[PDB]
């Protein structure tokens, strides 16, 4: 016959290898593919959707679950105070892990992009106002107040005049690796912030309720991207 | 405003808010080429496609949530819930429409969402020991619709701050009362029974709370008109 | 610059476990030398809450046969992996006429010989295995059965009329290749109870991700 | 020599595997393939042959064993009365198992198409009346009489005018996977219906048979499909 | 929309175990350590049915061999397949002079070599092989005799002078290519009572299908 | 199948044959190549820099 030489690798069986295998039914024509409607191609489609943010994730009392998903701003709140405030970090714990985006986040080890967060005022129409929203970039500490937060990039928010407003979180790189208990993580250390305050108090008239809610959403812009799977869940299929 | 008029159904709505159109497509219809090109499906125009406007759900502070399965909102209702039980074959779109009608007073946010094959999960005993499978009156909950219990994971383990995902709009009372989706026939197969099978289901739940001074009407009328579209049927009985 | 990696076929490729047969001389487990497995690819923990991300979907899979004695030891021991596509009969006994039907493909391979592989297709009646139905088949107890999932049985048996002189264990791995997939659908926060529905547990509701202090405390 | 790498499947003999194998006689010159009258090539060729459908499959007494072939009708029954009944199932049991495509359907596990029945009148020539032939779809049930069968899919035949008469099953599908016993099989669900009533009575004048025998043949249109060999049999060859 | 599983070369290919052959170290079976299988393709029960739906046909065939011990075990043993082309001499023993004839194929594999594998083709004389012949070969025990559908005779042996070591058991699987058929006929739904006739069990003459009570209740 | 003959040399691991390999991940699109400065390619270009001759080697 025709001359081989087998090299090494042969009989080896790769999980990872993908060459083509035997069909175990050759005559057999499967029921053709029909048109359905949404068809997913790229995992990343679904990374540039929005989904809530669970900002307010504190609370943990079984039926109070649903409020994770909206924090308040208040009357009560005086100009200058601190509302609330997040990183910028898609993947690690908290807040993020609700988005549908986080969730994405835990097949993959590498990841990059810009970010985007839009809140929305669910008050009465009756109210107005005006929140500084500022973004302190990665290595930046909290401003220590309104004051210093209106000095770096901020917005202020005249949930008077606009019901929505979004911000564009620029960048955020989680691929500075760290070798710690013994189990070596891709983790950020770009942990941007995102601070929000009352510029203003919470003006409303008579006969408004004196409270109101707001939800934020996020999704990430077009220039993300994700980098080696990495299959890993606390919830796998039980017995 | 301006009133719109399919038949003998009149609505009056406002002018053109921002609709929904389902994943991009328009409930078209089936071609000739299909896998029954004998018993040619009828496409019921006159009456069969008008307005249908449901008993009104009203709006509280602890509401949880809504959602109404399909077809199963209709095969009771009128001469649609006439074909869609005397007739073995159904392919459907519906252009739903929402309505809010609550003063510049009051405050809250309504998620508006469409899910394909709403599979309800019940509780399972408390424990998780007991494969108990939800009642009839919750898999198929007519034009009454059902409250959801667990909104937070949609009464199906997922989480609902993900609901947006889906078809949806929204319902901020200091912006919009109107909301309104399209949605086109989705489903493994071109046709499928319209009584054993839901192909999805309509949720609205409450997502920043409806609140508001003493004094003001405590509930919200919810009116959701929706109406078939390019539907069609096979086979009757 | 490149998004390859994370594309649906990219993203499910990669031969995972989902499932092992154990064929001991001596036991209560699998006690006549042959076993059947009717095709789960919720056999890879991860993958249910994975493809549970769409509603439909569509795929091959090729599979990859890993046999050996549980010390991980290779034996001079022939088999005889049978594949009943759905609609045939799984068989009952060590010595049924099923093994021998023709429409049951049938591969064989010595344990030595590097492991066995195949493609099985779209198997389905559907134009997609669909992961949820809100409907029942033609209170109940058939509710979100989606029948026309059906993949089909693997059959395995140790070769010959006697029984094996040696304790084996089978491992079938699988890759799925060509994978298509629609109406995406939000990620399962709450723990798996049964491996047809939804059902969670009403008591141990838990928040989706890790929770803290304040709105104001990082 | 030239560089291998031996991939897992190496050595299987799978008995569906179609590769080519070695010629045992290189030489041998078979004898040449010569024209013979009807060659069959696609088994879906035979499924479109009428075969005598044995609707009266009653009678098992070994010597009337000829009977279920032809059903009868006669003088004695009353305007309306339900003369026979059964249903659009090629596969499964009865009536069907007696036709040639009924017999195919049992090497295959899916399939769909339209079928079609003829019926045949063989009783005197001086006979005369009219019957009523009516299809209830899958899922509608057997109508109560005459009249609401005559509201459904129907065709008054007057065995008076034509001798033969035939009815289209428009559609019948068993696709619809059932795990019942503990052995899955591939049923229908589609149980189409076919009752026959006496639309009036069996008129004859004296000197002709009050009862004629109606044969009832079957075959499947051109639409007709099989999918996925499944060799089964009650009939195997003996020791 | 497809029709191509429908297709006799469709329906007929697979390989079917059509012959199992028996060559125990002590025994009352083949006691000499060779044994000779003339072709028989009705070896696979469902066949004999299935073929004859026709009345002539047409093919080729390759056959495939797999052997091992009772415990389906592998072991060092070489082996001679002989195929004796009909009109050739069977051996009559362990040493006949057949084994060495030249003219008899033969093919020679260790049991350890993956399954020997070859093709054989039409060998019939007549245009086409036919399973019935309404005549006698120029009250006779030779009706229904039709002689020219011989496809030879399979010798098999351990290889050497001395009785194997081993107790061995060859399996003769079955592919049908190329297939052609002619002339079809009426689905055997009686009983088959022997090889060579289409005698049925006149007592025993059963409806060919199910039956009901009523032709008016289903 | 297609015939052949295994010839010598078959199975043998050469820690200088150079054939190739299976990818190991055959997904994985490695973080692009940007330009850095002074890049060295045969290392005859380090042979033509001068570095001090110790002539004076007597020191120790």
């Amino acid at each position: 016959g025709f001359p081989t030489e087998l090299k090494p690798g042969t009989n080896q069986f790769l999980t990872t290898d993908d060459g083509v295998s035997a069909p175990i039914l050759p005559n057999f024509h499967p029921t053709p593919c029909i048109h359905i409607p949404g068809e997913v191609r790229n995992l990343l489609e679904l990374c540039q959707v929005e989904t809530i943010l669970e900002v307010n994730n504190v609370p943990t009392n079984a039926t109070s679950l649903m409020e994770r998903l909206r924090f308040p701003v208040s009357a009560q709140a005086g100009k200058g105070e601190l509302c609330a405030v997040f990183r910028a970090d898609p993947g690690r714990n908290g807040p993020w892990q609700s988005t549908l985006l986080g969730q994405l986040c835990g097949y993959y080890t590498q990841w990059s992009g810009s970010l985007e967060v839009t809140f929305m005022f669910t008050g009465s129409f009756m109210a107005t106002g005006k929140m500084l929203i500022a973004y302190t970039p990665p290595g930046g500490p909290l401003p220590k107040d309104r004051a210093t937060a209106m000095l770096g990039t901020h917005v202020i928010w005249d949930f008077g005049l606009q019901s929505s407003v979004t911000l564009v979180i620029p960048w955020i790189s989680n691929t500075h690796y760290r070798a710690h208990a013994r189990d070596g993580v891709f983790d950020y250390y770009t942990t941007g912030l995102v601070s929000i305050w009352y510029q203003t108090n919470y003006v409303v008239p008579i006969g408004a309720p004196n409270t109101a809610y707001i939800i934020a959403l996020a999704a990430a812009q077009k220039n993300f991207t994700m980098k080696l799977c990495k299959d890993a869940s606390d919830i796998l299929q039980t017995g | 405003v301006a009133q719109l008029t399919i038949g003998n159904s009149t609505i009056t709505t406002q002018e053109a808010a921002n609709i929904i159109v389902g994943y991009g497509e328009w409930p078209s219809y089936c071609s000739d080429s299909d896998a029954t090109a004998v018993d040619k499906p009828t496409r019921p125009d006159v009456s069969v496609n008008r307005f249908y406007t449901l008993d009104t759900k009203l709006w509280e502070k602890s509401s949880k949530g809504w959602y109404w399965k399909f077809p199963d909102v209709l095969t009771e209702t009128g001469v649609f819930g006439q074909n869609a039980q005397f007739h073995y074959l159904y392919r459907s779109g519906f252009c739903i429409h929402v309505q809010c009608n609550a003063s510049k007073f009051h405050q809250g946010a309504l998620l508006v969402a469409v899910l394909p094959e709403y599979v309800i999960g019940t509780v399972a005993g408390g424990t998780g020991t007991e494969d108990t499978h939800p009642p009839y009156k919750q898999t198929q909950p007519g034009a009454d619709g059902f409250e959801l219990q667990h909104p937070y994971v949609l009464d199906a383990g997922i989480p609902i701050s993900q609901l947006t995902v889906c078809p949806h709009q929204w319902i901020n009372l200091r912006t919009n009362n109107c909301a309104t989706i399209i949605v086109p026939y989705i489903n493994a197969l071109p046709f499928d029974s319209a009584l054993n099978h839901c192909n999805f289901g309509l949720l609205v739940v409450p997502i920043s709370p409806l609140d508001y001074d003493q004094g003001a009407t405590p509930v919200i009328p919810i009116t959701i008109t929706l109406a078939p579209m390019c539907s069609e049927f096979a086979g009757l009985r | 610059h490149s998004t390859a990696e994370t594309t649906l076929d990219s993203f499910f490729s990669r031969a995972g476990l989902v499932g092992e047969i154990d064929l001991p001389l001596k036991g209560t487990t699998n006690p006549n030398g042959y076993a059947n497995w009717d095709i789960d690819i919720t056999g890879y923990a991860q993958m249910r809450r994975k493809v549970e991300l769409f509603t439909y979907m569509r795929f091959d899979a090729e599979f990859t046969f890993v046999a050996c004695t549980p010390t991980g030891e290779v034996v001079p021991q022939l088999l005889q992996y049978m594949f009943v596509p759905p609609g045939a009969p799984k068989p009952d006994s060590r010595e049924s006429l099923a093994w021998q039907t023709a429409t049951n493909p049938s591969v064989f391979v010595k344990l030595s010989d590097p492991p066995a592989q195949v493609s099985v297709p779209f198997m389905s009646p559907a134009s997609a295995y669909q992961w949820f139905y809100d409907g029942y088949p033609t209170k109940d107890l058939e509710y979100g059965a989606m029948p026309n999932n059906m993949m089909g049985t693997f059959s395995v048996r140790t070769v010959g009329t006697s029984k094996s002189k040696y304790p084996l264990v089978v491992r079938i791995y699988m890759r799925m290749k060509h994978v298509r997939a629609w109406i995406p659908r939000p990620m399962r926060n709450q723990n798996y109870l049964f491996k047809a529905n939804p059902n969670y547990a009403g008591n141990s509701i838990k928040p989706t991700g890790a929770s803290r202090t304040a709105i104001t405390t990082l």
